[PDB]
């Protein structure tokens, strides 16, 4: 059957035995920039082995009452190897991605997640006219967390699961590449997200390209004898990466 | 819009059987519902939606 | 594989994911009356959309100690839609059937049913020389129930699981179209029963054509933490229906 | 009929292993038995069966 | 799929629904002695129906703390039917084998066995300069048992699970035909072992050809409500048997 899937990217291989499928974005596979869309003129560096590989981010736990997580994803890989270095030393970066989210549970557990990859997820602040700090929209590989109530903190992102941060209806949030990790059948979820942007090659620090949102709909309900700690592990890998405009280090 | 001349149908879900579950598993569960349209779905007249409720300008 | 089965009849569709098979009677698929067997001469009405559809009867529970059920089946659909109306207004009716019995259970449950469709199941009375009332052989979609002991009620059907009502040996009751709902593999049971009768077109109130008998052999045994109420749901659908001799309403 | 000159065989069922069952499941279960005949089964002489035990007529 | 396997040998048939595979020795299927390797000259008796059949040995239990078992296998079938008789009355015997080991467990159990068929497993004694009795290397179909500690009994086999009796490293004991009965997937284990010996036809009482060793690595761990007694049943069947040198009975 087609439940056993393997993915080889460079020197890191994910083998899963209860996958679902691979959602290829909006049908378009990742590709390098063809020169009908060329803007800049100097030769870019395409590493293709030390960059197109799986990088593991931090793992978060899912209790009975957890509300959600979000990761910005040109920023959470700021300091993950030579993708991080070649992010720092350049000025323009273009790359696809390949999301994989590990989360396993036995047959006596129930619950369902939702893995949506929202482009340009511009979030509203907790107060109406307050400036968000940079350390609350993202924290790198450290995951942020939704709050189910009406959050009212200072310099903080508006945490509400029934608005998804942007003020959209969170039930209608499935127009994007989404998969459902229902814990009765599936071991993981795979999203191959191509690079959607209005400019051909963009910077990778000023711009937050997209946001991976995991929001639980069916809560982690289980008996009084099972294992409580059920983690969630996320590991992504860029695709077709290239870098334009080498300059001195830093960002300011 | 809500009117009397065109009424559609009444979805009603029913237990054909109960939920038989073995021991050391929770009793209650969660069903979800999705909605979409088939191959021959259509819309005809534009208008404004009744969800836009503003008072003044957004300066 | 062939565990996923779908049945479409009119405007009602049964989709099961752990079926067993479809037992087609004694090999013969339902058919309209070909005119080599024609007896009456006026044109019959074949509705074919408002009649050949799934009608759901009442649901009964199966505890640890339940003994059985029986339904007469030209009579339990007396008042189920236009099959019931076209039963009432006519005089002769011919139709096949398609039995489907829903009953689900988890993997930590055990037990086994037996779904036998016995033609002409003429039952003996509780006392020897007593006349059975009409409201004890059938109650419409309200199911009757066997009693495991020697039943000795007045005006009542002889309720004994080791005789099957007719006085036959109940272990030998598998010569008919039968399926076994063993709860470890199967979700349902399907019997496509053609119309077996000695006359080509018969009345549908005076005659009880057959009896669907569900008799548990392996009792519903389970732990001290599982869900007690495990229902049994039965839904049938006539096939190739036709009706002869329209007359004024009623039956007397 | 029961006689000495023709005896057939002695079915005997045996535990090859025990029944290993995990927790929160009942211990005891039920095996059933079925019987039938193969392609070359035969019978030869008619007679009356010893199961018919009546006394008078059925008026 | 290939999980359902059937084996017919004479008048005894093993049907398993969660097998793994059939390990055919070192690739060589059992065969009669071709006359390029012929040593003796009188005609041998090849019964082929009353000998090549499955013989069931004794069943042993596996608690949480059991350490191992070993069977010598030209000797444990000393008194199993006409294989035992034709062992006794002859002088030279040549036969292949076909090991099958039944051991079943539910899904809420865990553990893993190891079924290795070691040729010429010459075992060391408990004391250094002591003569082993015949009733401790083998006991027929009565299984011997390893001891996990340093065994120090008199006239006894050196029982230690971390030496496998021969003083070899027991982790390195997988060079032979081995299968793993991990209790989460498999119902049994099948080893078709051909006859490996330095002489073409050997006696079957003086020589112990090989030793079947079952040594648990993952202990039988389970909950506080499951069934404790989980047996282990072993049933083998010789193949391509022949017997040379008929003489008077006995062995001395």
């Amino acid at each position: 059957s087609d439940r056993v899937r393997s993915i080889t990217l460079g020197n890191s291989t994910i083998t899963t035995q209860e996958s679902a499928n691979v959602v290829v974005g909006y049908g378009v596979w990742p590709d390098y920039l063809s020169d009908e869309e060329a803007t800049a003129e100097d030769q870019p560096t395409q590493p293709d082995v030390a960059t197109c590989r799986f990088y593991t981010l931090d793992s978060v736990s899912w209790m009975k009452e957890s509300q959600g997580w979000w990761w910005k994803f040109p920023d959470a890989l700021r300091d993950m190897g030579l993708f991080g270095q070649n992010m720092q030393y350049h000025y323009l970066g273009r790359s696809g991605y390949t999301i994989h989210v590990q989360c396993n549970a036995s047959k006596f557990h129930q619950g369902c997640l939702l893995v949506v990859c929202v482009p340009e997820a511009e979030m509203g602040a907790a107060n109406i006219n307050e400036k968000i700090n940079r350390e609350h929209l993202s924290n790198g590989e450290v995951a942020n967390t939704f709050s189910g109530t009406k959050s009212s903190n200072t310099n903080d992102v508006q945490q509400a699961v029934f608005n998804a941060g942007m003020g959209v209806a969170v039930g209608n949030l499935t127009i994007f590449p989404h998969q459902w990790i229902n814990l009765r059948t599936n071991n993981c979820a795979t999203i191959v997200m191509p690079y959607i942007n209005s400019v051909p090659m963009d910077n990778m620090f000023r711009h937050y390209n997209f946001t991976l949102m995991i929001i639980p709909f069916a809560k982690l309900d289980y008996a009084a004898g099972s294992s409580t700690y059920i983690p969630i592990t996320v590991t992504v890998a860029p695709m077709c990466a290239e870098y334009n405009g080498l300059r001195l280090a830093g960002h300011q | 819009s809500k009117d009397i001349y065109t009424d559609a149908g009444f979805i009603t879900c029913w237990y054909q059987t109960s939920i038989v579950v073995p021991a050391e598993v929770q009793n209650q569960s969660v069903i979800l519902c999705f909605v979409s349209a088939c191959n021959d779905f259509s819309v005809r007249l534009l208008r404004d939606s009744p969800f836009v409720r503003q008072t003044a300008f957004y300066q």
